[PDB]
RNA sequence: AGACUCUGGCAUGCUAACUAGUUACGCGACCGGUCGGCGUAACUUCUUAGAGGGACAAGUGGCGUUCAG
């Protein structure tokens, strides 16, 4: 049958993770944009790289992918990472603990806390 | 007695140098009795039998 | 009448029972059956894809972490959810419908969790399956706007609304008898019924509690008062030395571990069906057990192939001459 | 007022690319496309079909990005991919002139109504200027743009003649004969130009590209004036010459907009099957309004021409 | 090994060809036509020999851990 080259791939790679913005769906205008962008020798070899990146694109609109780092998808993870809730989810109101944990605290000093709730295991 | 027969689904190639083919037959006698039967030569999906015996059916189990 | 993925799932055909067919774009997609997405590509459309406001996303959220069951939903469940809400306030009076839910009662039975009650073969002192009763098997059945909810953890955020749903039948569903997980160490409920860590303290402690939850919006919870189900048996055990590389099979302890991928063979994992309709001619009448593949040699099994052996305490006696894989 | 399907036109292989409508004639139309050919199309508008190709104008090795009218209904040019800017006769349906000079993809091609001024946008970062003989006028390398010329048009005006070039350097660049000199760079984009087109009266110009926002400036002044938001990616832009009409190809639709108070008029798409939910929709590459001010000519990635009129009410 | 290069298939697009050919136009021969008869204005269809294109699993559908294929 037919397998994608190493090379063809590396290289297509880059040429998304640099230059995502100038490329698009259509094979022919991803080709020319590859041929103004990377020092490619041969013709077959750039078709090759062309049509790579087109599959890549195809791929990738729909969803991100394992591979590579996008100019773009950059900055919306970091900002899906960095993020933080208005109220923190350990300031919680009524906390339920066990009478065994209870007890525990009871033994560190720690009786006189006002947010615990011991249910009992029925 | 002469039934014509249709070809429901082409399953693989039996016979012991792959030359028979077997064939799911669909009956053009209205009725759906789906007997599987050995061909020689090509058949594909939509072929249309002249079995000379009916009552026959071919290695099945 | 939202439709849920179960809908279609199930092959509810009630495209003649409501006007007000409504669904999201994500759900229909999500779906990954080939005979369900045969049944879209012919139906007569009559469906309209539909995306409410951000306003009624955020206010059916606001209580489905106060009802206990927003960890069990998921992003398109809330959107269906959220979709029901905005379309019964669009039509319909919103006053209808109560913000926060009510104070759940705990009752107590001497019952196991495992009895096979609400199950509909199995009969105690007639309860028969029978070619009339298999359509009948739904669940507990008795105007304008429903869902078409399989999912519980679903059906019970829109019941404690007050919002009128229904199944896959014609008429409308009141009282709502299923199963939900309660972890023993935080007390942290999911209706995610697959799981066996807790999403809060992640420990394997979760145990199954069984839940009714009424149209007019009440719940309670059934705790089960049987020692067998608390009880301290096989749980402490030495454990082996946690072995990395291709072939160690790690003992399973967290939801989140990264196992070696062990999977097996396409010829292994065929099982036998003898509805095919070309099954006849098939020389042998079960599908060829592998022998030859390194999954095989290797002892590579399915996840639902040894099973009770699991349920076992490992500080017991197996026989003199069985390892246990 | 509402836009509705007349008719749907069929007759090449490659997409549609560009249209150019005649105002001279308002029964036959060009239509551009990358099967290397260049249909002018005999309408009819019967049930049957809105119109058939009259002659298929072969020559071109490569796809026709490019095709303008002249001023009269008699003579056509035509810019392919292969470096080849080509004078066409629409009486004989034959090549007159050969205008040979770039060395990459001739993208767009710009056509006055003095007649004798042509301008061809290429993707060899260069503007040339041509005579209708075959003569080149002037050369323009001093600051031209960074990358790629993509659209190029001039000013149907009784003023100052200009010329204005969108690139894909992100930079909307203002030219003027007999100087040949830089007038206005108008930066206030994000991703690369695709179109550029002047307004009928001569005073606004509309740019668009990837961003999906139409950014509409002034020609007297250098002046940012409107941004007009879409959906997706920006293909061709379009003006209507009695409605005061901005019309955006978008995506798989089409936009129109009145920017007399910044409103969208319609969306125009045509879809039913919801089978191929996994695949996505043709796109509509070209974008041409006729001379009647109710017709539209619509280019499509589908290699379909579809046609839109006006119903009121 | 693959990759690299050539080669072949394709161009009524291009570059040319007094050792390639066609068309038209003159003269002649023959019965308004036939002529591998002869003489320069048409430039490449045939012929040649080069450049540049052109195919990349490009697109659609099915199958696929929904990815490799
Ligand atoms: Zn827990």
């Amino acid at each position: 049958g037919r397998v994608r080259t190493k090379t063809v791939k590396k290289a297509a790679r880059v040429i998304i993770e640099k230059y995502y913005t100038r490329l698009g769906n259509d094979f022919h205008t991803n080709k020319r944009v590859c041929e103004e962008i990377a020092i490619i020798p041969s013709k077959k070899l750039r078709n090759k790289i062309a049509g790579y990146v087109t599959h890549l694109m195809k791929r990738i609109q729909r969803g991100p992918v394992r591979g590579i780092s996008i100019k773009l998808q950059e900055e919306e993870r970091e900002r899906r990472d960095n993020y933080v809730p208005e109220v923190s989810a350990l300031d919680q109101e009524i906390i339920e603990v066990d009478p065994d944990t209870k007890e525990m605290l009871k033994l560190l000093d720690f009786g006189s806390l006002s947010n615990l709730q011991v249910t009992q295991p029925t | 007695p002469i039934k014509l027969a249709r070809v429901t689904k082409v399953l693989g190639r039996t016979g012991s140098q792959g030359q028979c083919t077997q064939v799911r037959v669909e009956f053009m006698d209205d009725t759906s009795r789906s007997i599987i039967r050995n061909v020689k030569g090509p058949v594909r999906e939509g072929d249309v039998l002249t079995l000379l015996e009916s009552e026959r059916e071919a290695r099945r189990l | 009448v939202v439709a849920d993925a179960g809908a279609f799932l199930r092959h509810a055909a009630l495209q003649d029972i409501g006007k007000n067919i409504y669904t999201i774009r994500e759900v229909v997609t999500e779906i990954r059956d080939k005979a369900t997405r045969r049944r879209l590509a012919v139906l007569p459309y009559e469906l309209r894809f539909k995306e409410p406001l951000p306003e009624y996303v955020r206010l059916v959220t606001e209580f489905s972490k106060k009802t206990g069951d927003y960890p069990s939903l998921s992003a398109t469940d809330i959107q269906v959810l959220a979709l029901t809400y905005q379309l019964e306030a669009e039509f319909v009076g919103v006053s209808h419908l109560k913000q926060e839910p009510q104070k759940v009662k705990v009752s107590s039975s001497i019952q196991h969790p495992e009895t096979p009650l609400h199950i509909s073969g199995f009969h105690l002192p007639g309860g028969w399956i029978t070619p009339s009763n298999i359509k009948q098997i739904q669940q507990e059945l008795e105007v304008r706007v429903g869902c078409l909810t399989t999912d519980f953890a679903m059906q019970n955020v829109l019941l404690q609304m007050g919002l009128h749903v229904l199944a896959v039948n014609g008429m409308l569903i009141r009282e709502a008898r299923s199963y939900i997980l309660r972890c023993h160490g935080c007390f942290k409920t999911t209706s995610d019924m697959s799981r066996v860590f807790c999403s809060h303290c992640g420990n394997k402690t979760l145990k199954k509690v069984s839940v009714t939850v009424s149209d007019d919006g009440t719940l309670h919870m059934h705790f089960s008062r049987n020692p067998k189900v608390l009880n301290p048996r096989g749980l402490r055990y030495s454990l082996p030395t946690p072995k990395g590389g291709k072939y160690a099979i790690n003992p399973h302890l967290t939801e989140d571990q990264r196992f070696p991928q062990l999977r097996l063979s396409q010829k292994a994992r065929q099982k036998t069906n003898v509805f095919a309709p070309d099954y006849i001619a098939g020389v042998s009448p079960f599908v060829e057990n592998d022998i030859s593949s390194r999954s095989a040699t290797l002892q590579v099994r399915d996840s639902t192939l040894g099973a009770g052996r699991r349920r076992l305490n490992p500080n017991a006696s197996r026989k003199k001459f069985v390892k246990k894989r | 007022e509402q836009m509705t399907l007349r008719g749907t036109l069929k007759g090449h292989n490659g997409w549609v690319t560009q249209i150019a409508t005649t105002p001279q004639f308002p029964d036959m139309i060009l239509s551009a496309s990358r099967d290397k050919t260049i249909i002018m199309w005999k309408l009819t508008r019967d049930e049957t079909n809105y119109g058939i190709p009259q002659r298929a104008l072969r020559g071109h090795s490569h796809f026709v990005s490019d095709v303008v009218i002249s001023s009269d209904g008699q003579f056509a040019l035509s810019g392919s991919w292969d470096g080849t800017l080509r004078l066409w006769d629409l009486t004989t349906g034959t090549t007159t002139r050969r205008f040979v000079g770039h060395t990459k993809d001739v993208l767009s091609v710009a056509f006055s109504s003095d007649n004798r001024q042509i301008v061809s946008g290429s993707r060899d970062k260069t503007i040339k200027l041509w005579n209708t003989l075959g003569v080149c006028k002037y050369t323009v390398q001093d600051e031209s743009h960074s990358e790629w010329v993509s659209c190029v048009r001039f000013s149907p005006n009784s003023s100052n003649p200009i010329i204005v070039s969108c690139g894909w350097d992100k930079l909307v660049k203002v030219w003027n004969l007999a100087n040949c000199k830089l007038k206005t760079n108008h930066i206030g984009h994000t991703g690369y130009l695709n179109t550029v087109t002047v307004s009928p009266d001569g005073s606004l110009c509309a740019s668009g590209g990837k961003d999906g926002q139409a950014m509409l400036w002034d020609l007297n002044e250098g002046k940012h004036l409107y941004t007009l938001d879409g959906g997706d990616i920006i293909n061709a832009l379009c003006f209507s010459p009695n409605r005061y009409w901005l019309c955006a190809a978008t995506g798989p639709s089409i936009k129109i907009w009145d920017l007399e108070g910044k409103i969208i008029v319609d969306e125009l798409k045509q879809e039913v099957i919801s089978t191929s939910s996994k695949a996505e929709p043709p796109q509509c590459t070209s974008l041409a309004w006729s001379a009647d001010g109710q017709t539209l000519f619509a280019g499509y990635t589908d290699n379909l021409v579809r046609v839109w009129q006006v119903t009121i009410g």
